[PDB]
């Protein structure tokens, strides 16, 4: 076959578009979310939050390195406690979009050899039956972007309850933090240290 | 080739008549 | 430790009281790899197989009938 | 217990830079060569890992540890459904000429 | 100026060059064709390879061996790690910065908000003495 | 040149300006100034503007601060004055332009506008901080700075460590020896790689051991010793861990110590090559003087 250098407008536009379209929807989405606060409430809820949230570091950072402080909180804690729609919404309306204006052409030749039923969907446009395996439509370059595009992006340079008993289920995990784990720090660091920086 | 092609190097407008014969429109019939 | 240094080489005794707040295994491979099982299962052998006779057409040999005789006519 | 760091998404990071860098170049050069599929896979494949063990003696030094965790992981197969697609772009537009 | 922002142009425009010489040769290796009724790569083959391989080295050269300087110091005893990257290990990482005389914990150690506001009375006052040193 | 941003991006996250002699920080603002005048590429806004109210503080922190009003009424184009940093800037204005407290009051209501949460709570964790910090020259010193610290620390807001690191100076210079220990493991359990509050924590029950009980110091210094190679885990040429190692080593002395003495001198002298500025000098007079 011999295709007369539409290269110009539908290519480049493809490409085009999806580079556009995708920052564009990375704006979009980063405007979309805004936080600007956690609240406007009054200032206790989200005192003792922050208190529950000591709790809970507590359990991670500083159930560790304390052999000989472990207990002397365990008081202290008992009494003082007690997208889709980005998927959905550009890709699905531009495949209506680039079949709209982009249909009934042998667009290009793809390097590999497909399967037949690959050859089923992708020449929607053509209607011949026994064109090839190799051909294909405008559409399937478009199939070809929307999974490869990953690159593109990276090297423009883009990147991405119940009030009190829910308190004594962490109240409960409270006391599991007793002795559900001890760890053996503050006893090998010497081992440890010997064993490295040599 | 440097030579030559800088020397080319140094907007559609959609004329017909190229398109004609590069297609192998353009032909002579003997009848 | 410009300082501290310095306040650890001499000796210092300073400290008095205050109140101070008053304080007081194969299984993961075995269960993951069903499901690369499915969609292959599933999708993948919809239509899409490899090795059954229909994707050899391209590559099916010009059968040759004649090979030595051209038969020009009218 | 090695420790990890949040320095480490830098570079890490940084090296998807350098091989999403080396994966729209490829395809292109596959296309100018004027190639069929396979040729043109293997073609990929030898020039791809190359580049991955040139990346390893030069950027990092010969040492692909102390730089990423799961360094022998990461640098052959993380990231390679992430570019082989970028790569079957670069391959069709430039075949296109 | 430095080689690397050089290379990438000097590889992209050499690579679009290979691409223009490419546009002609193989746009009339088809469109001739036509003439001869459907009838030099090796040079473009030897210059493409000389593309490929001068814009991969054009990337390294945008990856720079780290070099520092000292924050107390207002001389320059430029500090070099004779490295490319940032390593991984906590331990050494936070060595990278006790070269300097910093500290990434930071406010923590200062306490800017105590500090500043006898600081900044007592230092006008302090240098103000000084204005005589 | 870029190189120089580097240093910046320092001082902001580390605020290094702070403890600066107003000699190499006079030099500091005019090296800085020359960069910010000129290398204006390839910075972020945020960025800019971060090293833009650095430059006000620098000034304010030097001895001339008509430049401080240039470059305030410059930022202040930026979401008005409503962030935090424009309170701490008005305050900070209010209280130096005349030596008149009046914008305490005038942030008083704001905290009592804050009882809606008008703010993020880390703004007004910063009121609380710099408004103690004006009631500290209010009331010029004493030990219940801290006691009002505990009405706005254990009352509000214990994560903030910075506010645990300070009450702990006030307790270690003359108040008791051990609360300080407390604190500092409660920073600890804020951030888990505190390298310096390793160091301090190690120092602190080393001078409550030098005026405790002979079993006391040696289960003090023996904690000391776990504390301080707890240091080294985080750190290499780390000066005042492997230097804290090496000073109850120099105390105690025992065999098995005196191998760690070797190990720990050879990091010291690593430390002490001079790789290292300054810190140099004090690492290497305790090397060498015994």
């Amino acid at each position: 076959l011999l295709d007369d250098q539409l290269k110009y407008w539908v290519l480049l536009p493809i490409s085009i578009v999806m580079v556009l379209t995708g920052v564009l929807k990375q704006y979009i989405m980063t405007l979309i979310t805004g936080s600007s606060a956690n609240e406007a409430q009054p200032r206790v809820k989200l005192t003792e939050w922050q208190y529950l949230q000591w709790a809970q570091l507590l359990i991670g950072n500083g159930g560790n390195l304390s052999s000989d402080a472990f207990a002397a909180k365990k008081e202290f804690l008992v009494k003082d406690l007690t997208g889709n729609m980005a998927s959905f919404i550009p890709q699905t309306i531009i495949m209506w979009w680039v079949n709209h204006f982009f249909a009934g052409f042998i667009l290009m030749q793809l390097p590999f050899p497909l399967t037949a039923k690959f050859k089923e969907m992708l020449q929607t446009g053509i209607i011949c039956q026994d064109l090839d395996v190799r051909w294909v439509s405008s559409i399937s370059w478009y199939f070809i972007s929307v999974l490869g595009l990953n690159p593109v992006y990276n090297l423009i340079g883009l990147n991405d309850p119940p009030q009190s008993q829910v308190d004594k289920a962490m109240h409960a995990m409270a006391n599991d933090l007793t002795i559900i784990q001890h760890e053996t720090c503050l006893d090998n660091v010497e081992q440890r240290v010997l064993k490295q920086y040599m | 080739r440097l030579t030559t092609n800088w020397n080319r190097l140094i907007l559609d407008a959609k004329d017909t008549t190229v398109s004609d014969l590069k297609f192998g429109f353009a032909k002579i019939l003997i009848v | 430790e410009w300082a501290k240094h310095l306040l650890d080489t001499k000796y210092i005794e300073k400290y008095n009281i205050q109140n101070s707040n008053t304080l007081p295994m194969f299984m993961y491979i075995v269960f993951q790899g069903v499901l690369m099982y499915i969609g292959y299962r599933k999708l993948n052998s919809m239509g899409l197989i490899p090795n059954a006779k229909g994707d050899w057409l391209p590559w099916e040999r010009i059968a040759h009938y004649n090979n030595g005789l051209q038969w020009f006519s009218d | 217990q090695i420790n990890a760091t949040a320095n480490v998404v830098d570079n890490k990071k940084r090296l998807l830079f350098v091989q999403d860098s080396s994966a729209l170049v490829l395809g292109l050069v596959a296309g100018f060569l004027q190639i069929e599929s396979v040729h043109g896979f293997i073609w990929f494949l030898i020039l791809y890992n190359l580049i991955n063990v040139i990346y390893i003696v030069w950027i990092c030094q010969l040492q692909p540890g102390k730089f990423y965790q799961s360094p022998l992981h990461d640098i052959f197969f993380e990231s390679f459904f992430r570019e082989i697609t970028g790569f079957v772009m670069a391959w069709t537009f430039g075949y296109a000429l | 100026s430095f080689v690397s922002k050089l290379l990438y142009t000097v590889s992209a425009l050499v690579l679009f060059h290979s691409g223009f010489s490419s546009y002609e040769f193989h746009h009339l290796l088809k469109l001739n064709s036509l003439n001869n009724a459907q009838g030099l790569p090796k040079d473009i083959m030897y210059e493409t390879y000389a593309g490929l391989i001068l814009f991969v080295l054009a990337v390294f050269t945008s990856f720079e061996k780290l070099q520092y300087l000292p924050i107390e110091s207002n001389d320059g005893k430029i500090i070099s790690q004779g490295n490319y990257l940032k390593e991984i290990a906590l331990n050494k990482a936070t060595n990278v910065d006790n070269l300097i005389g910093s500290n990434p914990n930071g406010e923590i150690i200062f306490t800017p908000s105590f500090v500043d506001v006898h600081m900044k009375r007592k230092i006008c006052r302090e240098w103000a003495s000084n204005t005589v040193k | 040149k870029d190189l120089v941003r580097e240093k910046l991006l320092t001082i902001m996250n580390t605020k290094a300006y702070t403890q600066f002699n107003p000699e190499q920080l006079l030099q500091l603002e005019n090296e800085m100034k020359i960069y910010m005048k000129s290398g204006d590429s390839a910075l972020t806004e945020g960025n800019y503007f971060f090293l833009m109210e650095m430059l006000f503080y620098v000034l304010v922190y030097r001895n001339q601060d008509v430049d401080a009003q240039v470059v305030y009424n410059t930022l202040r184009d930026r979401l008005g004055e409503n962030s935090y940093k424009m309170v701490i800037m008005k305050a900070t204005l209010l209280q130096i332009n005349g030596n008149d407290k009046g914008a305490i009051e005038y942030l008083e209501n704001l905290l009592n506008d804050d009882l809606e949460y008008e703010t993020d709570f880390v703004t007004y964790v910063s009121i609380a901080k710099k408004l103690i910090a004006i009631k500290t020259t209010s009331k010029n010193l004493s030990q219940e700075s801290v006691l009002k610290e505990v009405v706005a620390l254990t009352d509000k807001f214990p994560l903030d460590a910075e506010l645990w690191w300070y009450a702990s100076e006030i307790y270690f210079e003359m108040g008791q020896f051990e609360k300080a220990c407390y604190c500092l493991e409660q920073v600890l359990c804020i951030t888990p790689f505190n390298y310096a509050c390793f160091g301090r924590l190690s120092e602190t029950l080393y001078y409550e051991a030098l005026r405790s009980k002979k079993q006391t110091k040696t289960e003090l210094l023996e904690k000391a010793l776990k504390n301080a190679l707890r240091s080294v885990e985080l750190s290499e040429l780390y000066l005042k861990g492997w230097a804290l190692v090496n000073i109850i080593s120099r105390e105690l002395g025992r065999n098995k110590q005196n191998d760690l003495i070797k190990l720990s001198a050879s990091k010291l002298k690593e430390i002490s090559a001079k790789s290292n500025n300054k810190d140099k000098i004090t690492a290497e007079l305790i090397l060498n003087k015994i």
